């Protein structure tokens, strides 16, 4: 009955509980370094001329 | 004299500001809402175009000669005004027809007629209509006088030439106005017979077709009817007119131009949202 | 025994929101208080591909960047050429209700799907001419709202049974099958590894699965309505879903908590599809007001707006390069801007 | 599976008259591009003419024009070709080609097998020189083969339409690098292309005995389509 | 030009768009449909007296040269609100009501009811017309005849008979619009019924006559 579903849910949640959690800072500091990282390489936020746009 | 002068100018420039706000209304209605954008709107935005152009340009100058008293610029500038004049008036009256043809081929043939009109033969259509009454009135309203080699127009006035002749004129009036109106009355009424109920305190359906296609064909008929009229019995006998009824005439086909924005443009409740602005 | 179990589940997820808790010492917006703005991003139309003839609800890039294929109502899954704006193939469908598409990385096959609950595969490199269709795996028991290809032997999918499976395309048979879901689910994206994947459902939920073992591993609750599009960054530890109440949020896989929320009190309609930029500093979403976004991701600020459709945008997806973006609306038209 | 099949040829008196055939069966005819080669008792190939799916654009070579009609039937999907006014100079082996066109499809792909006909006695080209004529090879030994032009191939969208095909003796056609350093379908991995502009190189590695013939390169930039002297290979 | 055939591919490309343009004209003399209700309701013996396995069920009819779709999407067991937006721009809304809605499942007639005004309030059906069947009206005879209809509005005031009966209880239904641009037709269907396509036809010949005359500004 719902007994499996009740140890199902309580298995599925003490599987989730043991993973590492790294702290909020790094997990935003890589995500800043990452973007301002390939800043040259991203022709959208920065404009390309007409050159070599392949659209125009 | 003192007072009348004025008075008229103050009445054609009221007549004029009304026809060129109706228009641009028109105008950037159609184009800023994406809803009011739609295929059957550019003969719409055609007609606008063409009521804009007369009534600006038309109602301003023969508004100044009706006034002054006599031509100030010359034939040159005369033939020129009349050609465009004519020309735009014509272009109005086929944008009319087009509407007319549409709504008939929409309502007759409900299904397959709107998916077989694509949008390049509504710009056909408008092509059609300005290249055909450019044709039918600029050559020889400019190349009259060169043609039959001897020019009449008398340097105190600015009319038409070949009024004296009998068969042109009535060509060009027979076709302009009474081809039109006979095929739109036509259309009109077989578009009001089939639009009745055929099931088994709100107005009904067939009522307000009813209206608007009376007040559509009444709008027309009775702003365009003097001056075509006139025309016939002058050019048999010229004496019979008397000066003044052809100026209210010439006035009355510009009047025509202001009230296109209100019975075509006007029935779709988008526009008089939009127009609360 | 049902009440002790139930207790036991909430004590543990208690442990999970203490844990969640301790865990975050700062926001994003702190840290990212110096950065420079991006400023007016203004992009412009650049091709306008008018083929269809009923409302899109799908489209998918090629791996080239320069192929392109969309899928309506009309019954045609019409792929086009983005250079020339030419029709390079029309597949007729046998389902006229569609609402998912894909085109294989490899580039010879494309996927389909919708109300009929039956995912087709179909060749495009046939030896004798035209497209024929490959596969016709039958396996869910709801429609299907997002499929995407492992390789050009499996492909994953997303129902609206509550489940999401992996197919292996030549034998047909439902090799794993993901359970945990409530509702609907709706979207799904996969790792630039492609080992692991994330899927929003319509309760309100975002989990992170894992393709091998077929388990899920992180669950994700932070929206008030039901999710209808995800995406990851292109570094692959982060996606941002879009939801029904108007707003989207980023969240990331190890810090196991949401990051940022893409809100303003002027936009009230909801988000239909979600898609970063090659660098991840630009978020675009479409949206049911009739028009496009495009978000600072690092600052929560808006930076342009993509407007030009008259109707809900459907579809959206830049490029493999970044060069180009693509979006679809219900006006039956699709749209190219730089 | 896929088989181009002809037939209509013969003995013919100079002046008379003939009528070539190309039944299809395997492939979707309707959607085809479908040209006609034809090939001299001893020397290389020359374009015919050719007809488009629709057939909408025809094209005839120089020397057949006016006396040679092309047409297709694709409902019962058969290839013709009528001639008029034969020559002592039309007397070859005419072939079938199939020719899809789109966005990275595959050309001159399939070719037929050919009927002979003989006959008794009664300037803005762009012209391709193979400098090569005949070299001895040995199997497991590497060689290039070259063919240039006169005018540059390369069209400003950046593709490059030089074709290589191989005929060896005995047989049909076959395609082997197209446009100008793709690799066909079927074709081993030995085979590599490279070039620009107007010189041109075809790579072979680890040859052996099954790839020994004659190799031809087209030109497909604008019609008509000119082929080569072609190299021949023989075991030394 | 500057093409460089390059010029075989725009031909193609010329040849699908006129085959699209052709298969979109030969689709637009099909109606499409879309029917609902509840069970026990008579749905299905419309359908069955419309002359001739999980996702859409369709009962794929033609009457007098006009091709009818009538799309059956009772099957769909899953969220409603997740795939009507794709129903939307049929012709018309079919909806089947059970005159003997006379006892619980709440009566089955207060059910009918408030589905019918959440399916004509809908933001996407709002300018979708719909053709009401009133099914089952040789019952209603008789059990209006043993038992009143007080039972189901208890602020009845009149005559208990058959048409007085009816008129209410079609009054009742039709009185959930608030749309000016729609319109409910109404139908009393028996058990077994001679013409009932006939009534389709009719009224979405008179749904596309209004429609057109919307869109051309004459209405
Ligand atoms: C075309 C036509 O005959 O009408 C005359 C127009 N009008 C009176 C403005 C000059």
């Amino acid at each position: 009955a719902s007994i499996a579903q009740a140890r199902k849910l309580v298995e599925q949640l003490k599987m989730e509980a043991n993973i590492d959690r790294i702290k909020v800072s790094k997990a935003a500091a890589d995500l800043m370094a990452y973007c301002e990282a390939h800043a040259k390489e991203d022709p959208l936020l920065t404009p390309v001329p007409a050159s070599e746009n392949p659209f125009r | 004299k003192t007072f009348e002068v004025v008075f008229i100018v103050l009445v054609a420039g009221s007549l004029s500001l009304v026809t060129i706000i109706g228009n641009i209304l028109v105008m950037v209605s159609i184009k800023v809402n994406r809803h009011l954008q739609t295929v059957n709107n550019y003969f719409l935005f055609s007609l606008a175009c063409a009521d804009l152009i007369i009534g600006v340009f038309s109602m301003n100058l023969y508004t100044l000669y009706t006034v002054i008293g006599y031509w100030p610029l010359g034939p040159v500038v005369c033939d020129l005004w009349l050609a465009l004049d004519y020309v735009v008036s014509n272009a109005s009256v086929m944008n009319l027809l087009i509407i007319s043809f549409d709504r008939y081929f929409c309502v007759t043939k409900p299904l397959t007629y709107p998916v077989k009109r694509t949008t390049k033969m509504a710009g056909m259509m408008i092509a059609a209509a300005w290249v055909l009454s450019f044709i039918l009135w600029a050559p020889a309203i400019l190349f009259w006088q060169f043609i039959v080699g001897v020019r009449t127009v008398e340097d105190g006035e600015c009319y038409i030439q070949f009024f004296s002749n009998a068969a042109v004129t009535f060509g060009t009036a027979i076709a302009a106005f009474y081809l039109p109106v006979i095929i739109m009355t036509v259309l009109y009424w077989h578009i009001s017979r089939a639009s009745k109920s055929r099931i088994k305190p709100p107005p009904s359906r067939e009522k307000k077709v009813t209206r608007t296609i009376l007040a559509i064909l009444l709008a027309f008929i009775i702003t365009w009817a003097p001056y075509n009229v006139m025309v016939l019995i002058n050019t048999f006998c010229a004496p019979c007119i008397p000066n003044t009824v052809w100026t209210i005439g010439y006035w009355l086909c510009y009047i025509n131009s202001t009230i296109n924005p209100a019975c075509y443009a006007l029935c779709n409740a988008t526009f008089k949202k939009t127009f609360k602005h | 025994e049902l009440d002790q179990l139930r207790q036991e589940a909430e004590q543990l997820k208690n442990q999970i929101r203490d844990a969640r808790k301790a865990c975050a010492d700062a926001t994003l917006s702190q840290i990212t208080n110096n950065i420079d703005p991006v400023g007016r991003i203004q992009m412009r139309t650049r091709r306008t591909l008018r083929g269809h003839l009923a409302k899109i609800y799908a489209m998918h890039w090629g791996t080239d960047s320069r192929l392109l294929v969309s899928a309506s109502q009309d019954g045609k899954l019409i792929i086009w050429d983005s250079y020339t704006t030419n029709k390079v193939h029309a597949i007729p469908l046998r389902s006229s209700w569609v609402m998912t598409c894909a085109y294989a990385p490899s580039g010879n096959y494309v996927a389909c799907g919708g109300l009929d609950n039956i995912c087709s595969i179909y060749n495009l490199k046939t030896r004798e001419g035209n497209v024929r269709v490959s596969r016709e795996l039958a396996g869910h028991t709801g429609y299907l709202s997002c499929c995407r290809f492992l390789d050009d032997n499996q492909i994953v999918t997303s129902s609206g049974d509550t489940t999401c499976a992996l197919w292996d395309i030549e034998t047909g048979q439902q090799t794993t099958t993901f359970t945990g879901h409530t509702g609907d689910v709706m979207s799904l994206s996969l790792a630039p590894d492609t080992r692991l994947f994330v899927s929003g459902a319509c309760d309100a939920s975002a989990k992170l699965w894992d393709v091998r073992e077929g388990m899920c591993r992180q669950t994700f609750t932070g929206h008030e309505s039901d999710i209808n599009a995800i995406c990851f960054f292109p570094n692959g530890n982060a996606f941002a879903t879009g939801s029904d109440d108007a707003t989207c949020r980023l969240f990331d896989l190890r810090a196991d908590q949401e990051l940022m929320t893409y809100s303003h009190d002027n936009i009230i309609c909801g988000i239909t599809s979600v898609s970063f930029s090659k660098s991840g500093r630009l978020l675009l979403a479409g949206y049911d007001d009739f028009n496009c976004n495009v978000w600072d991701a690092l600052k929560a600020d808006r930076a342009g707006v993509l407007a030009g459709h008259d109707n809900r945008v459907s579809c959206l997806g830049v490029t493999d390069d970044g060069m180009a973006v693509a979006t679809g609306s219900w006006d039956s038209f699709l749209k190219i801007w730089n | 599976d896929v088989q181009l099949v002809e037939s209509g040829g013969g003995l013919v008196q100079p002046g008379g008259s003939r009528k070539l055939s190309c039944s299809a069966s395997g492939f979707a005819f309707s959607s085809f591009g479908m040209h006609w080669v034809r090939q001299a008792p001893e020397k290389g190939l020359e374009w015919v003419a050719y007809i488009s799916s629709g057939s909408g654009t025809i094209y005839y070579a120089d020397t057949v024009k006016g006396r040679f009609t092309i047409s297709r039937d694709d409902p019962k999907n058969t290839l013709f070709l009528q001639m008029t006014s034969l020559r002592s100079e039309d007397t070859a082996m005419y072939y079938c080609v199939r020719s899809i066109y789109y966005y990275g499809s595959s050309p001159f792909d399939f070719w037929g097998q050919g009927t002979t006909l003989t006959v008794s006695s009664g300037g803005s080209d762009i012209v391709m020189t193979q400098a090569t004529s005949s070299v001895p090879v040995t199997p497991g030994e590497s060689v290039s083969i070259s063919c240039r032009s006169s005018k540059s191939l390369l069209h400003s969208n950046g593709n490059t339409y030089l074709y290589w095909f191989l005929q060896r003796p005995g047989q049909s056609p076959q395609l082997l690098i197209y446009r100008m350093s793709n690799l066909a379908s079927g074709v081993p991995d030995r085979f590599s292309g490279s070039g620009s502009g107007t010189a041109f190189t075809l790579t072979i590695s680890r040859l052996e005995a099954e790839d020994v013939g004659v190799y031809y390169c087209m030109q497909h930039l604008e019609y008509p389509l000119t082929f080569g002297a072609g190299t021949k290979l023989e075991l030394k | 030009t500057l093409s460089a055939e390059d010029k075989a591919a725009v031909e193609r490309s010329k040849m699908i768009e006129k085959n699209l343009k052709e298969d979109g004209i030969s689709a637009a003399k099909d109606v499409k449909l879309l029917l609902l209700g509840a069970g026990e309701s008579g749905k299905s013996t419309i359908v069955k007296q419309m002359k001739i396995t999980t996702g859409i069920v369709e009962t794929h009819f033609t009457f007098k040269n006009l091709h009818f779709r009538l799309f059956d999407v009772g099957g769909q067991r899953s969220e409603r609100k997740k795939w009507i937006h794709c129903f939307e721009d049929v012709t018309a809304i079919i909806f089947c009501v059970a005159l003997s809605g006379y006892d619980q499942v709440t009566n089955r007639m207060h059910e009918s009811l408030m589905l019918f005004d959440s399916i004509c309030n809908n933001k996407f059906f709002i300018d979708t017309s719909i053709i009401l069947f009133l099914n089952k009206k040789d019952l209603f005879g008789e059990k209006i005849k043993k038992s009143p209809l007080t039972i189901c509005f208890p602020e009845y005031t009149g005559p208990n008979t058959y048409e007085d009966a009816a008129a209410y209880i079609q009054a009742q239904f039709e009185s959930k619009n608030r749309s000016p641009n729609k319109e409910i037709y109404c139908h009393m269907t028996c058990a077994t019924d001679t013409n009932n396509i006939q009534v389709v036809f009719d009224a979405v010949t008179d749904i596309i006559i209004a429609n057109n005359l919307r869109g051309c500004g004459l209405y």
